[PDB]
């Protein structure tokens, strides 16, 4: 059942995988009206599609910055992967892409703005709260696991609220599909597992790592491990100690001691019953899976909208221009972009 | 408490990630 849907899910997701979408739009067919974030190698833009009048993100990468931080596979991972997926959770790609200078993905635009801005600002989710929000993280993961994919950066800087109060997970820079073993540095330093920090080799585990830390951070308002230097960050990830503040509930802190767990023969979502092992803790009693992925549960909040192409619930950012060299730069690297 | 430290750290902003 379950089982059934992934089933049908991984077909429609390998057809795309095998034969990805490209070339299906140009600059000039967007108006760029303000930046939503912007950090390295790129930027992500509010756009109007001219001959729809869409509002869209427009993710916008300079493809010799992508070159210098040797981000080039990465980048290659996150359009062939985010084409061909397909979630009520997931950040839909549209359009995709280049000219000279850049790479571009044309996304749905999401007005409500990061997980982060509200979490920040309200400094705790409430369990309930963060329970909705970690229900949607965890079938999400089901799904990208299911088809080999690992995402490997989750946090509230990339998890988006959308117009009904629901999550969409987005910046797929480092997923990959990989069968199976993988070893490459990447990540958020709060976020990232101990076999990351310890050069091991790792897999899918590290994802559900990850959801520990972020309902930790949800539900604390801080993160498990903290610090102002990321190798102090690294020391307490690996030593093996986590604290909970006192107001967190004793099931809140099972199922957290058990995703927090340095030991893989021992993490939630790496044992025989894989991701069954969460979604039947007691934290999780009340979480209908069904009506969370029908989009059937109230919301704990709906963002504020102030009409179309609205931008308040983002942060501004220093706007500049896009630049198309009269050259093409980096043709052979992404072909097949 | 926990939370002042953390509101005094330099890491209560947007987190990059990091790559070798
Ligand atoms: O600005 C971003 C970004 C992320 C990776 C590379 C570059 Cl260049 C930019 C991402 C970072 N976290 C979320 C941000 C973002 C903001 C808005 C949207 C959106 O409205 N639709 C889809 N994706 C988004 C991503």
């Amino acid at each position: 059942s379950v089982k059934e849907f992934l089933a049908k899910a991984k077909e429609d997701f390998l057809k795309k995988w095998e034969s990805p979408a490209q070339n299906t739009a140009h600059l000039d067919q967007f108006e760029r009206i303000k930046t939503l974030g912007t950090g390295s190698f790129g930027r992500v833009m509010l756009v109007k599609h001219k001959e729809t009048g869409n509002h869209y993100a427009m993710k916008i990468l300079d493809k010799q910055k992508v070159v210098k931080l040797k981000q080039i596979e990465h980048t290659l991972n996150e359009k062939r992967i985010l084409q061909a997926v397909n979630f009520p959770f997931l950040v839909k790609l549209e359009f995709s892409f280049k000219d000279n200078s850049n790479l571009y993905m044309v996304m749905e635009y999401v007005p409500g703005g990061e997980m982060f801005s509200h979490l920040r600002r309200i400094g705790r989710f409430s369990e309930p709260h963060a329970r909705f929000y970690a229900a949607q993280i965890v079938l999400t993961f089901e799904y990208l696991h299911s088809l080999d994919l690992i995402y490997r950066d989750l946090k509230p800087e990339n998890l988006l609220i959308d117009q009904q109060g629901y999550i969409q997970v987005t910046d797929f820079g480092f997923a990959k599909r990989v069968k199976g073993r993988t070893w490459t540095l990447c990540g958020t330093p709060e976020y990232l597992a101990p076999e990351i920090i310890l050069s091991k080799g790792y897999n899918k585990a590290v994802d559900w790592w990850a959801l520990g830390v972020l309902i930790y951070e949800m539900a604390a308002g801080y993160p498990p491990f903290f610090a102002d230097q990321p190798i102090q960050i690294y020391e307490k990830i690996v030593s093996g100690k986590v604290r909970f503040p006192s107001h967190f509930s004793s099931d809140l802190k099972d199922l957290l001691r058990n995703l927090l767990q340095v030991d893989l023969t021992k993490r939630f979502g790496n044992l025989k019953n894989g991701v069954n092992d969460i979604k039947n803790h007691k934290w999780f009693a009340t979480t209908d899976w069904i009506a969370i992925y029908q989009r059937k549960v109230e919301a704990p909040f709906i963002p504020k909208f102030k009409g179309p192409g609205d931008t308040s619930n983002f942060d501004d950012y220093e706007e500049e221009e896009i630049r198309v060299s009269i050259n093409e730069k980096c043709g052979k690297e992404f072909s097949e972009f | 408490t926990t939370y002042a430290d953390f509101i005094a750290s330099g890491r209560t902003g947007r987190r990059n990630a990091i790559h070798d």
